[PDB]
């Protein structure tokens, strides 16, 4: 099962045991929408893109914004006919939540606020960023979609099998699976797909079947929906052409393939599910 | 709320720490006690980080969490109660109240805990007597998460200058930029050093003062005995170059097997460190 090396900290196919037993315990719903019958999956589609935006800001991690990903829509599944005016405020507490777990230096609460031009003040998202953690019954130690693909990065990559913490793998081919990762979340039907399986199908789409099994263990039969359900967005994302890697400021530059980018991803999710 | 707040153990990593007991089971409980009116950011990140840790980190050696209550302005962590620290036991007790037998089961269940932590992807980042919690029947537990992580596989770099000083691994003290699950080996060699001498290993006032003082026992670490060590961003060829000075002087009463595990636990190469799963296979639990 365990596509890691062996571990001197640990048994490798526990550590990959205990993985995949919290993919099944961390439930996802595609069709959590339709608990809330007026909104559409735009809504959550302009949040998410919104999120992204002000995650480059803010230089917060990719994982700070999937972490914030999967609060909303575990959280949105939990819940019954929010009103389109609060998703706003929902996002951006998760968000906020997501900033305090994964960052070193989060921003305070007056960003967080700021960023919503008044819609939402600091008192709204202390009272939503509650609402949300009791919900999910404080779960909130999710293995994100881009937390898979940097694992199989590492595997793929591998050269001190004594070092298989500290990271080894190239930036650019991370930020290019990353960015076709960051389209397919936006389409609320990705959820569907175990977070592993995505993170393995858009890797698949930029490498071979060959390196896909090697660093997943999983085999033709698992990913093969989720293939094809991303190809019209792997073909968008090809025609359009990759992102270079950014530099940002007070950024180590070793480090800066971790941060979140932006680009205007609606565009291409239209041209997308066009097909 | 619907307990009896006994008293107050003390403060942790954040909050305040109160013994109680419940009215309706009559059950003791420990009582994690957090102001939210007085927090400018609502839940702090390290309660968030605790409370999120120990719903999915369930083991014999850690501390059971059974309850998080929010009611006003405060947020209550309910935790199972323990009657001692290892800390106030080892202040309160003679060396004969901490025998041989009972710092080697001690240490194994450590080792047991932090292992699970590791497997699970968890660093506790602040391993020390006060954060052990004891019970009556030999049990040791580790406690306060409020200073862990949950890591990725690889890892990032994470917050600096972390683990009390007198536990703090050198690699931290020389300011690496990636640290691993190693640091929590070093904080357990001091504790197990410090379970045997009945007083702290490196007893510092300073960042300098703590390199200084693992350095006059282990020696003055050289590209030899950790390579990179010269590349780290606060070493300094200014260092003194004093020389290991023998362990058996150190921890005369201790087997010859368990003078082996201290050693190998209290590696300035983090790389050459002991993990706590092979710790547990060591020769020094098989008597
Ligand atoms: C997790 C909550 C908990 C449960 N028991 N317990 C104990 N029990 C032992 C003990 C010690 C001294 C007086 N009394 O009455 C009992 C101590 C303790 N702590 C140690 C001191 C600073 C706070 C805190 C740090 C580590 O959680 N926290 C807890």
């Amino acid at each position: 099962g365990s596509p890691l090396p062996v571990l001197s900290w640990a048994n490798r196919e526990e550590v990959w045991k205990i993985m995949l037993n919290k993919e099944k315990t961390y439930l996802r719903d595609q069709h959590f929408l339709e608990q809330h019958p007026l909104l559409q999956p735009k809504m959550r589609a302009i949040l998410l893109d919104w999120l992204m935006e002000v995650c480059e800001v803010y230089k917060l991690h990719r994982e700070t914004f999937y972490l914030a990903q999967d609060f909303f829509d575990r959280y949105m599944a939990t819940q019954e006919n929010v009103v389109k005016t609060l998703l706003q405020l929902i996002g951006i507490s998760s968000l906020f939540i997501a900033a305090k777990l994964e960052e070193i230096y989060p921003p305070k609460l007056h960003q967080f606020a700021y960023v919503t031009d008044g819609a939402c003040s600091g008192d709204e998202i202390l009272t939503m960023e509650l609402m949300i953690m009791k919900a999910l019954k404080w779960r909130l130690s999710p293995l994100t979609i881009v937390s898979w693909l940097n694992v199989y990065m590492q595997v793929a990559y591998l050269n001190d099998l004594h070092e298989v913490l500290l990271p080894q793998y190239p930036q650019q081919i991370f930020i290019q699976i990353a960015e076709l990762l960051d389209l397919c979340v936006l389409d609320v039907d990705c959820l569907e797909f175990p977070y592993g399986i995505l993170a393995a199908s858009a890797l698949y789409h930029f490498s071979s079947s060959e390196l896909m099994q090697k660093v997943s263990g999983y085999q033709w039969c698992d990913i093969e929906n989720c293939v094809k359900w991303m190809v019209p967005f792997a073909m968008v994302i090809r025609e359009t052409g990759s992102s270079k890697l950014k530099h940002f400021r007070g950024v180590a530059d070793e480090d800066a393939h971790n941060i979140q980018t932006h680009r205007d991803s609606l565009d291409l999710l239209d041209k997308a599910r066009a097909k | 709320d619907m307990f009896q707040k006994v008293e107050k153990i003390g403060e942790g990593t954040y909050g305040v720490v109160y013994k109680a007991k419940n009215r309706e089971t009559g059950q003791l409980v420990a009582l994690k006690k957090i102001r939210l009116d007085l927090e400018m950011e609502g839940v702090p990140s390290t309660a968030i980080r605790e409370i999120s840790l120990l719903k999915e980190l369930k083991h014999p050696n850690i501390v059971r969490l059974l309850d998080v209550v929010h009611n006003e302005r405060k947020l209550y962590l309910v935790f199972e109660f323990l009657s001692q620290d290892l800390k106030k036991y080892m202040d309160s007790t003679p060396g004969s109240e901490l025998p041989l037998h009972l710092i080697k089961s001690y240490l194994f269940q450590l080792l047991q805990g932090v292992s699970f932590c590791h497997s699970h992807r968890v660093i506790h980042r602040d391993l020390k007597p006060q954060n052990l919690l004891i019970n009556e029947l030999g049990a040791i537990k580790l406690a306060d998460f409020g200073l862990a992580r949950a890591f990725g596989v690889p890892l990032r770099t994470y917050t600096h200058e972390v683990v009390t000083l007198w536990y703090r691994a050198p690699e931290i003290l020389l300011g690496s930029k990636f640290y691993t699950t190693a640091v929590d080996i070093w904080s357990i060699g001091c504790i197990f050093a410090e379970m045997v001498t009945r007083k702290a290993l490196f007893p510092g006032d300073s960042e300098i003062d703590q390199l200084f003082r693992i350095f006059r026992m282990l020696g003055t670490p050289s590209e030899d005995t950790w390579p990179g060590v010269t590349q780290l961003p606060d070493y300094k060829g200014s260092f003194p170059k004093w020389t290991r000075k023998g362990l058996e002087e150190i921890v005369p009463n201790l087997e010859p097997e368990g003078r082996d595990l201290l050693m190998q636990l209290l590696q300035y190469d983090p790389s050459q460190r002991i993990t706590a799963k092979t710790a547990l296979a060591h020769p020094y639990f098989s008597s």
